């Protein structure tokens, strides 16, 4: 899982 | 009816990790919000016509400090109010809204805390969440670390979000490692070290003051998300809680009619009670939030669309869902906010813009 894109 | 009435872009282009609306501000004086990103916190005063009139800042003399949450509480003696900032330097801050002079600061946590938030009862305790694994509470008119809520039955990765019951009797923590777990806070042992952090003054005593290490959750559970559980919130003795899987549910530990004072640190079970879905959220670090009252329930997703649910129906599954689009705003909203009074909605997002809803 990513904080951003 | 939720309109568009405004929007800007604060000069940092960072994130804005999060927004609070000061809910203890005087009657006749402006709605005032808070926003977090960057090395700063900047407040803002709401006047009609859409206008968001820009105050003061707090900028942290690190430059590499990057601030994520925020929490309004009040000092419990003059009537006025607290903000108290805290992000990636693991330090929190406690603010002077009206100067932005910084007060005081606590040191403890081992890395970037991810959440404040204030007791609903006591506007001295100050409950913390980190990236080290755990959650302090914080006795900030005494200055002094009530307990630690951590250990290997703790949580085994970063807590991302924590909500108080509506008495403040218990907490509800979520993060990294999937799971959801309570702490009580009205055990016999806990209100007698709250109790003790009120008469600690350490210019009339030689000792220091000692803290609860709470090792032990009174329940937990990792059955409601298969991700980073990101956002919870207490609604009566439901949690509404939600990963990064477009999905917000509904849930109380134990069966259908397990009351939540009866549950036990074995218990195994959960009720789900409904599931709120919506699309293009599926990166970390992104709340909902709800109103004073806990009618209504806003967030934002990761390409600037706004999803609010209407809970004033009987049962959670029932809830009445809206949406806000506006097509200059595409960018991802980290938080919401409402007034007190529910007549403005506030988006903060990762290009450093804040959206203004009325009513």
């Amino acid at each position: 899982a990513r904080k951003s894109t | 009816s939720f309109k568009c009435v405004n929007s800007l872009k604060e000069d940092h282009n960072q994130p804005l990790f999060g927004v609070q609306f000061n809910w203890h501000s005087k009657e006749g004086d402006p709605l005032v919000f808070a926003t977090v990103g960057s090395n700063r916190v900047t407040l803002y005063e709401c006047h009609s016509q859409g206008e968001i009139r820009l105050l003061q800042s707090y900028v942290d003399a690190d430059a590499d400090e990057n601030f994520y949450t925020c929490a309004w509480t009040y000092d419990s003696n003059t009537s006025h109010p607290l903000l108290a900032v805290a992000g990636s330097r693991g330090i929190i801050r406690i603010i002077n809204p009206i100067t932005m002079q910084c007060i005081k600061h606590y040191v403890g946590h081992g890395n970037a805390i991810n959440e404040l938030k204030f007791h609903p009862r006591d506007p001295n305790l100050l409950l913390s969440v980190s990236k080290d694994h755990a959650l302090r509470l914080w006795n900030i008119q005494t200055d002094t670390l009530v307990a630690i809520f951590g250990g290997v039955e703790g949580h085994r990765d970063e807590v991302l979000s924590a909500d108080y019951d509506l008495l403040g009797e218990k907490i509800m923590s979520c993060g990294m490692d999937h799971s959801l777990k309570l702490w009580r806070i009205n055990s016999k042992r806990m209100m007698n070290a709250i109790k003790e952090s009120y008469d600690y003054n350490p210019n009339k005593t030689n000792r220091p003051f000692i803290s609860q290490k709470i090792h032990f959750p009174d329940f937990s559970t990792r059955d409601i998300h298969r991700n980073y559980v990101d956002c919870v919130r207490w609604l009566g003795d439901l949690i509404l809680s939600k990963s990064c899987e477009n999905a917000i549910v509904c849930w109380k530990p134990g069966k259908m009619e397990d009351d939540i004072d009866k549950i036990k640190p074995s218990e195994s079970n959960v009720t789900i009670l409904g599931r709120f879905d919506y699309s293009q959220c599926d990166i970390w670090y992104m709340r909902f939030s709800t109103d004073f009252w806990q009618k209504m329930l806003a967030l934002g997703n990761q390409v600037g669309k706004l999803y609010v649910w209407d809970l004033e129906v009987e049962d959670p599954h029932k809830a009445k869902c809206t949406t806000l689009t506006h097509h200059k705003c595409g960018a991802a909203i980290r938080q919401t906010s409402f007034s007190r009074d529910s007549s403005i909605l506030i988006a903060v997002c990762d290009d450093a813009s804040i959206w203004r809803w009325d009513r």
